[PDB]
């Protein structure tokens, strides 16, 4: 699960980093 | 050990394109005037940027082959074209430009005192025009024509595409939207520029499942491993004490070996992955253990036959016929020869008379898979009867029929031990029931999450599977059901997903390259070492094990598949322009041309006086290549000792010569000489003339004006001539996009109570209160 | 937007979003949390109580799972307190010049608690059939459990009514309606212990 | 006058913003909206002045 | 030798193969190319 | 499942006979005699896998 949540950490980063 | 091979595949990268694929660049050069002066001005022609090409006809369309390869390798998936720019600082107009080298270029031709001013407002002029309101932008870039159709084709067909929620929301396969024991909850929105990339969903084009059983069998045992991995554990079993010795005093002795937790969680592993991947199991019990025998006919009476191997099958009906089934009526024992077509069940079920025994059996016979092709996917799911578990009914009546026959022909004492068996296994008939309908929908909702064809096929590595283990679940299973979790269902799927998605990749970009291999005339290639490659890029296989042979017979099989469309668009824009990059190269000419004949030689403005012959009509055509390839010099020996024209056509390392003393004294057709005495004609050197003012021997040419005039030309076509007006182009892209991958990470599931999970028929799964 | 977060082993969970549910607009939220908590509530609660077969469904239809709720049960209560709930939207008016969205004025004086829970111990001594002991006694017991406390849960609403309306009097700006990208976790456990 | 930095240094005197991540074709929709409003009178004056 | 030695093992599904070696293999080609040329 | 091998293997046999016999002077005749060489199955085996 800690895999799963690093991945799902780095969409959310990656989406993030379109918002100011 | 397998198992971190097979879940270490990530997604494909996607290449971000830093700069636009270039092979032509321009390059300033002198000029000469008709009568062979320096103007005093240069003019800027194109060249290409690698100059590595090697002599030799074969070695050309070698290296066409890997510049191929190279594009394909590197081809841009999405493009951006806002990071791809540097700003001209020669644009009154503080535009932008794509490249930084086309910022260089801007900058040499914007300052350069030789050069006029039209074309200099032109470059001042250059500006990107951006139109966001249709998501589309301009930008100015200057390229040969053909980088320029690469670059329109490339940026015409990327494989982003909108992305919306209820796209996601539709990704997920239909098996699992559609059941109600599942549910899906997202927690965060998406913009409407965002884009995604969509794997690819094609099936099976090599027929692995056929006459390639080996890697067949690697691929399945890959998977088999993944659905061990996967398949959830058991929770809530009844303590292995209690149950051993109420077993004990209900058998009432004065048997019960290999009954433990362990052995019940890794039978149902096994069994459900072995289903899952097609992935066939051998059995094995020692003849003398009713209980285990009556175990494994219940295995029997769920699982279908096509998933035995024929020995263990006969195996198993052998003993259990001559245990139970003919000792029950007394009927004298049947003798089933181990080879015959006939299966020991069908036997029985010609011979006996009574009715349940028989239409169980009947039942058991014939029961096979039915191939239902969902979704774009084929799966194999087993008959109606079998998920509700009535049939389960249908068993018991039967073997409660055996309880009531006098068992004639035998000991009490055998009818005693058997009736104890049955009742053992008789008294737990709704935990059977429960652990069979429990079974078909663990396997259906798995099953339902995989997406590639799959096919009922006996393999070479066969499962090891003792029904001891088979025994300890049926007698150990209790009342909490088991849901796969959503979260380890996902993690296969994106597995499963992500390895199709390699397989298609790789199959395709070998296609393309033998394909364009086979096109292009290649015959001295060892195409072994493709196969390798691919093989190896699988990432599953090691490519010391399987020989060659195999190899061969694979390319033989992929060559008939079509290829994909954008492979076959670019081959075919690669071989269309052959002619224009090979010729336009200046280390390797084309050809040798011999006339014995007084012929006047040509002017250009690149090269001042060249001796060139632009066309080869009216002479007689002899492949290089050819006469490297078969050894022979008759003909080519005979024309030349003869002193009559001939033409050569094939590639040829040429050497510059600048000197008027080597024109008047004829020496460009002295390098023949050599063709016969060493019969090799490797290093063939043509001399090429060249006559201009830079050599300081042209004042031969002016004092006395005269015409010069050789004996032989060489096949060298001149490079065209560049205009800035014509490259420039205005490229479209998009503005902006973000491009998303491992796209499943946004959507959570919850499991349903376990008490009220609901299978396939709007009824509980397990009822046991 | 606020997104739902629960663990759906907890039927109170489920208990309580029923109440979160009648007091905020649906259209507050995003989409994927609206059906998967239509979902699992009408699939673990009212469903199961009513004999019918569990609500297969396709995700992205036109209509809500509501909706199909509303046309499928002619159990009065539950049925008119399901199309109250469907059609609960927020109303658009003008105020001064100044645009606002604000709630409808049933909910307002707090007295759709009451149908809230006329219905829950309608479902309170429902047969609940095909349903193991244990989980339906469960089930009733914290239905009883969330219907016992019917004043408090109007003052709670109604307390709730009135701070909206005085803490948006004072906005300047117009607020439009749109689903935006990122959100705020709503805990469920929270929104229980509120209720309770 | 390159428009972005006239609408980067808007942005970044809103006080609740963070120009170093915004989107550039967000940014141009955002210049081409501003462009056809009228000004406000004061401002017109001044510039004719 | 040895990976097709493993590949032809692991297909017969053996419970022989033995003497299977290049050695072998081109004294046997030899020995069957001179028999058809002397006429043996 | 080594049909391209097979037929090159047994073509290039061919071959090297022709060549190694388009040398022979003497004639050949077509008689039983009385000793044999030795062939190896398992060798000829070998060379077919």
């Amino acid at each position: 699960k800690t895999k799963e949540e690093h991945q799902k950490e780095v969409q959310y980063e990656i989406l993030q980093k379109t918002i100011p | 050990s397998i198992l971190k091979k097979l879940e270490d595949i990530k997604p494909e990268q996607a290449k971000a394109q830093t700069k636009l694929f270039r092979i032509f660049e321009p390059r300033q050069k002198p000029i000469y005037i008709a009568n062979g002066e320096k103007e005093r001005r240069n003019r800027i022609y194109w060249k290409l940027k690698k100059d590595t090409l090697p002599d030799g006809d074969y070695d050309v369309r070698e290296y066409f082959l890997n510049l191929y390869d190279q594009v394909l390798t590197e081809m841009p998936d999405y493009l951006l074209l806002k990071d791809m720019a540097v700003e001209n600082k020669n644009s009154r107009d503080a535009g932008k430009v794509v490249d930084s080298e086309t910022a260089s270029i801007c900058d040499a031709i914007f300052q350069d005192e030789e050069t006029e001013g039209a074309v200099a407002r032109f470059i001042a002029e250059m500006r990107q025009r951006v139109q966001a309101d249709r998501n589309v932008v301009n930008y100015p870039s200057i390229l040969h024509p053909i980088d320029y159709a690469f670059n329109e084709y490339f940026l015409q067909h990327q494989l982003v595409e909108p992305l919306n929620n209820d796209i996601i929301f539709n990704y997920i396969p239909e098996r699992i939207r559609n059941d109600v024991n599942y549910i899906l909850n997202m927690d965060r929105n998406l913009p409407s520029t965002a884009r995604y990339i969509r794997p690819n969903l094609l099936q099976d084009r090599l027929n692995l499942h056929d006459n390639f059983e080996s890697l067949w069998d690697t691929i399945t045992t890959s998977n088999y491993i993944l659905a061990r991995s996967v398949v959830p554990d058991l929770k809530e079993l009844v303590s292995t004490e209690a149950q051993i010795q109420k077993m004990s005093q209900d058998l009432q002795l004065e048997f019960l070996t290999g009954i433990n937790s362990q052995a019940a969680n890794d039978c149902f592993k096994t069994l459900i992955a072995a289903m899952l991947s097609q992935r066939t199991m051998s059995l094995d019990f020692v003849t003398t253990n009713y209980m285990s025998l009556i175990s494994g006919m219940w295995l029997l009476t769920v699982v279908p036959n096509d998933m035995f191997i024929r020995e263990s099958l006969v195996a198993c009906q052998l003993a259990i016929v001559n245990t139970i089934i003919y000792v029950a009526f007394g009927m004298q024992r049947m003798h089933y020869r181990n080879g015959d077509p006939q299966t020991p069940f069908q036997i029985a079920e010609q011979q006996i008379q009574n009715f349940q025994v028989a239409n169980w059996l009947h039942f058991v016979n014939n029961n096979y898979f039915r191939q239902v092709v969902i979704d774009g996917v084929l799966n194999q799911v087993l008959n109606d009867n079998i998920r509700n578990g009535h049939v389960i009914n249908q068993l018991m009546e039967a073997l409660m029929q055996l309880s009531r026959q006098q068992f004639p022909t035998m000991p009490v004492d055998y009818k005693r031990s058997i009736q104890r068996g049955i009742l053992l296994l008789s008294n737990r008939l709704g935990q059977l029931v429960d652990l069979t309908r429990l079974l078909a929908y663990s396997y259906e909702t798995l099953m339902a999450c995989v997406t590639m064809n799959m096919q009922h096929v006996q393999t070479l590595t066969t499962e090891k599977l003792q029904l001891t283990s088979v025994t300890s679940l049926c007698m150990l299973i209790g009342n909490a059901t088991v849901i796969p979790s959503p979260q380890t269902l996902f993690h296969y799927y994106n597995v499963n997903v992500n390895f199709h998605s390699n397989y298609n990749e790789r199959i395709n970009d070998a296609v393309a390259i033998i394909t364009a291999a086979n096109r292009l005339n290649l015959y001295q290639k060892k195409m072994k070492a493709i196969v390798e490659d691919f093989l190896k890029r699988l990432h599953i296989f090691d490519v010391a094990v399987a020989p060659d042979d195999q190899m061969y017979r694979l390319r033989d099989r992929l060559r008939l598949l079509p290829v994909e469309v954008r492979r076959l668009d670019i081959f075919n824009l690669i071989l269309m322009a052959m002619d224009q990059i090979e010729r336009a190269s200046d280390k390797i000419a084309q050809g040798v041309i011999i006339a014995y004949r007084d012929m006047q030689l040509e002017r250009d403005e690149m090269y001042g006086y060249v001796n060139i012959a632009r066309n080869l009509d009216g002479f007689q055509q002899i492949n290089l290549e050819e006469l490297m390839r078969t050894g022979s010099y008759a003909q080519i020996t005979n024309m030349l000792l003869n002193n009559q024209p001939v033409a050569l056509v094939g590639a040829l390392p040429f050497v510059t010569d600048s000197s008027v003393i080597s024109l008047i004294a004829i020496l460009d057709a002295t390098v023949f000489a050599q063709i016969v005495k060493l019969r090799k004609v490797d290093t063939l050197k043509p001399i090429l003339y060249k006559i201009n003012s830079d050599s300081n021997d042209f004042y031969l040419v002016a004092n006395y004006d005269w015409v010069p005039i050789s004996t032989t030309k060489v096949y060298k076509q001149v490079p065209v001539q560049f205009d800035f007006r014509n490259s420039m182009h205005m490229l479209t892209s998009n503005l902006t996009f973000t491009v998303y991958s491992d796209l499943l990470a946004f959507v959570s599931a919850d499991t349903v109570e376990p008490i009220n999970a609901v299978a396939f028929d709007n009824m509980r799964i397990m009822n046991e209160l």
